[PDB]
RNA sequence: GGUGAAAUUCUUGGAUUUAUGAAAGACGAACAACUGCGAAAGCAUUUGCCAAGGAUGUUUUCAUUAAUCAAGAACGAAAGUUGGGGGCUCGAAGACGAUCAGAUACCGUCCUAGUCUCAACCAUAAACGAUGCCGACCAGGGAUCGGCGGAUGUUGCUUAUAGGACUCCGCCGGCACCUUAUGAGAAAUCAAAGUCUUUGGGUUCCGGGGGGAGUAUGGUCGCAAGGCUGAAACUUAAAGGAAUUGA
RNA sequence: UUGUUGGUCUUCAACGAGGAAUGCCUAGUAAGCGCGAGUCAUCAGCUCGCGUUGACUACGUCCCUGCCCUUUGUACACACCG
RNA sequence: CCGACUUUGUGAAAUGA
RNA sequence: AUGUAAA
RNA sequence: AUCAGAGUGGCGCAGCGGAAGCGUGGUGGGCCCAUAACCCACAGGUCCCAGGAUCGAAACCUGGCUCUGAUACCA
């Protein structure tokens, strides 16, 4: 049986692609297989904000946000509930 | 154990608008450590907000070294450029294209330094397209268009006018009207500034920048 | 008066360390794992806001009265995110009574990274 | 992997009946 | 040392913990009334309720 | 430091952490995609040099010169082999700390060959689209990549336009996707797996119940590891594929 | 009679709140107290009912043990004790 | 292999007395 | 970890 | 052949005179649908044999019995 169509990944007129190292285990898994979300993160949640603002010397700054591009092969995206096992109707959904 | 350290005053040069980045500490002068001549390359890295009390530059992080000491005031020299981790990864998104180029600079005196831009394409009004690429032939030459502006808008005196171009963009906003006509290209600056080399000390040239 | 706390919050621990404007002279070094008696509490988040006071007191005593972040993770050819110990440790210098000045994340982060460790199939546990 | 393991005991066994054979020459 | 500072209970939140034996509640400090903050009660607990605090830089996550 | 929790291990001969500089060797983040190029394997830092290629455009030229292919030939990931070079990181083997009834494993620490490069071997992968190549016909659509053609209107451009960036339309050639049968199929599915009992476009390779077995033997290629060719005796009623209800 | 049972005197044992485990229970409830009925000639440390005194705790969760529905995987169908 | 003295003069600093 | 030969 | 060594719980082993245990195994409860694994308890010994001294011996000397290593050369 053929669960997807595209195999699993995204590879069309390619013959090879460079893996990449899961953020959680290190698991190698190609670029195009693996489970990517870009995160953009504040310093501190919403519960100290305030209480680093009143501390603020200069007034106006904003508080920077920590940006990253974290990957995860497909065990680890399952287990940490980044992405489900869906129906088989709703396993098509791209959105 | 710090009951024998002596605070210092560090100073920035003269170019840029505010001083007194802040107060070092050094342990006061024995046998073999001497405080004065002993460490005297401290580096120091501020921000350009901080430095010329303009929070419209944020970012560009001021890397600043420390050629002399006179009598309890750090003297201290332009020694980088840089950018935060957060503004250059608030810069870069997919569905972009990313164009990188460095040249190799001499001043008039002989600093030796490299510098880094760094532009992105721009998404022109009433695009309906979904991802805004250059063509490789097409990136290549805004990169040559990129170091040959290095190469000519640098080439001049020194960094003390050298910085003075950096401060305000003069280089980066002067990318974009230099080649227009090839791709939009928003979002150019030059991201670093490295000094490979610099020459003999010659203690006349800092006080003459420095206040 | 502005020092540098280069906070090096990864798993496992946390470094609260105090700096003066150049770096290059240490003024206070707390970690987490002085402040538990477990391996494991090492990087609590309370353990974290216990060493961040004993910092603020030290630096209370010392005439330094603001201070710069430099958060920081792993980093390497490992993990990005700063540990459970980051924000709990931030907070607390933060409603210590010192003040901050501006926040900046240095993890280390390669143009492309030397061989992680684990193997091909990674940890599999 | 039960068929590549089985692949190793062949191939262990077939080197095991050369040794065999160059020994009697 | 830590000077034991009171709250009041604004609000709940849910029933954490494994058994749920725990009410998250949201806390009011009573001598600044501007500090909402999450803490983790045993027992029953309503709105209106005023908890005693040892510390008070302990808090609770959401959904801890 | 490491972890579920620890321990091996490092540490007042100052570990970890912080800061400036240096060396070495690997790697080439983000951009980076249901995108490009290549016969496949494969191919992502800059620039220059060398030769090659597809597509598009053409009222250039030859004029059947072609399709596919026993024998024969070029290339062929990783590992592995022989010599040099290099030896950061990781790390088969090995050694320890944990766990456990045990643990020659998963987890943790240290590390050999190897990882990297030059010369020469090897010739195998789920080397996969599990789908050979050439040709025709056949259904609708919006994206996208390369070229070309057609439209005014707009720019941080441009001595002026023209071109470059963007918007719309059309053609050709690509990688795909979506919706649907009037089709096919055991079905899953497939716009090529369609134009099949209303069975014939051309051609190459290959299968004949499950095992024994890709084994024995002979040949042949290789330094070796092994590759290619490749049975039989015997045994057995099923093995297997797609889908359904339950557990 | 291998003492049906109820008396009287005498005999005065173990047991110092019970290890690993484990049951029932959410208001006239748990727990305490006694009564009636069944069996029955005699025998109630039992069961089925009854009334009397009368709380502590919780007003929740899916953690352990299980149940229902959905999605998903299966080489299971005497069905995972497969 | 190691130390002192000798060859063996000159003058400057830091901790030492 | 495991699960009548006793149909 | 002599001589060194060693005989202790079912087995492998420790035991410096006041003097008997370690691992594993046995027995009875618990957990499980049921076995292991795991949990709680319980019981073990002619200390090779016969002496002798010794406050007092499984131990210290002597005799007897059984297993093991050794050295036995110049001719
Ligand atoms: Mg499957
Ligand atoms: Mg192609
Ligand atoms: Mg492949
Ligand atoms: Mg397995
Ligand atoms: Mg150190
Ligand atoms: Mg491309
Ligand atoms: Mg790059
Ligand atoms: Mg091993
Ligand atoms: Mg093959
Ligand atoms: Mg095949
Ligand atoms: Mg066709
Ligand atoms: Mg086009
Ligand atoms: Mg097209
Ligand atoms: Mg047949
Ligand atoms: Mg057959
Ligand atoms: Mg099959
Ligand atoms: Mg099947
Ligand atoms: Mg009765
Ligand atoms: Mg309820
Ligand atoms: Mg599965
Ligand atoms: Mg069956
Ligand atoms: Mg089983
Ligand atoms: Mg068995
Ligand atoms: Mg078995
Ligand atoms: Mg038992
Ligand atoms: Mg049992
Ligand atoms: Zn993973």
């Amino acid at each position: 049986t053929f669960k997807r169509r595209n195999g699993g990944r995204n590879k069309h007129g390619r013959g090879h692609v460079k893996y990449i190292r899961c953020s959680n285990c290190a698991k190698c898994c190609p670029k195009d297989k693996a489970i990517k979300r870009f995160l953009v993160r504040n310093i501190v949640e919403q519960a100290a904000v305030r209480d680093v603002q009143e501390a603020c010397v200069h007034d106006g700054y904003v508080l920077p946000k920590l940006y990253a591009k974290v990957h995860h092969c497909v065990s680890c995206a399952i287990h940490a509930h980044i992405v489900r096992v869906r129906s088989r109707e709703n396993r098509r959904n791209r959105e | 154990p710090f009951t024998k350290k002596q605070w210092y005053d560090i100073k920035a040069p003269l170019l840029f608008t505010s001083r007194n980045v802040g107060k070092t500490l050094v342990s006061r002068t024995q046998g073999t450590k001497i405080a004065s001549e002993g460490l005297k390359h401290r580096v120091f890295e501020v921000s350009l907000a901080d430095l010329q009390n303009d929070e419209d530059q944020a970012y560009r992080k001021i890397r600043l070294r420390a050629e002399d000491v006179q009598g309890m005031n750090v003297l201290t020299n332009f020694w980088g450029m840089d950018f935060t981790t957060d503004k250059l990864r608030s810069l870069v998104r997919k569905w972009q294209t990313l164009i990188e180029a460095h040249v190799d600079v001499k001043t008039t005196d002989n600093y030796m330094l490299r510098m880094f831009a760094i532009g992105f394409t721009k998404r022109r009004p009433n695009q309906v397209k979904r991802t805004c690429y250059a063509q490789a032939s097409q990136i290549r030459q805004i990169r040559r268009k990129m170091v040959e502006i290095m190469v000519n808008q640098a080439a001049s005196c020194d960094l003390k006018e050298l910085v003075n171009k950096f401060i305000p963009e003069v280089i980066g906003k002067e990318i974009e009207k230099a080649t227009s006509s090839i791709f939009p290209l928003q979002n150019v600056y030059v991201r670093k500034v490295k000094i490979l080399k610099a020459p003999k000390f010659d203690l006349g040239k800092l006080m003459e920048v420095h206040g | 008066v502005f020092g540098v706390a280069h906070i090096f919050a990864s798993f496992n621990d946390t470094f609260i360390h105090v700096t003066d404007l150049s770096g290059r002279e240490t003024l206070v070094r707390i970690t987490g794992g002085m402040k538990v008696k477990a391996d494991r509490d090492e990087s609590s988040p309370y353990a974290a806001m216990l060493a961040s006071q004993d910092v603020a007191t030290r630096c209370k005593e010392l005439g330094i009265t603001a201070l710069h972040i430099k958060l920081r993770a792993t980093g390497g050819n490992k993990t990005k995110t700063p540990g459970p110990g980051a924000q709990s440790a931030l907070r607390a210098l933060a409603r210590s009574g010192m003040k901050i000045g501006r926040i900046e994340d240095v993890t280390p982060v390669p143009t492309d990274s030397t061989r992680r460790k684990g193997g091909r199939r990674g940890r599999r546990l | 992997m039960r068929a590549k393991w089985k692949k190793k005991r062949m191939r262990r066994l077939k080197r095991k009946r050369r040794k065999m054979r160059q020994r009697s020459k | 040392d830590t000077q034991v500072k009171l709250a009041v209970v604004v609000k709940v939140m849910g029933r954490t913990g494994s058994r749920g034996q725990v009410t998250q509640v949201r806390v009011k400090f009573l001598d600044d009334q501007n500090r909402l903050i999450m803490r983790n009660v045993k027992g029953p607990v309503r709105e209106g309720d005023i908890l005693t605090l040892l510390e008070s830089e302990r808090e609770a996550r959401r959904l801890r």
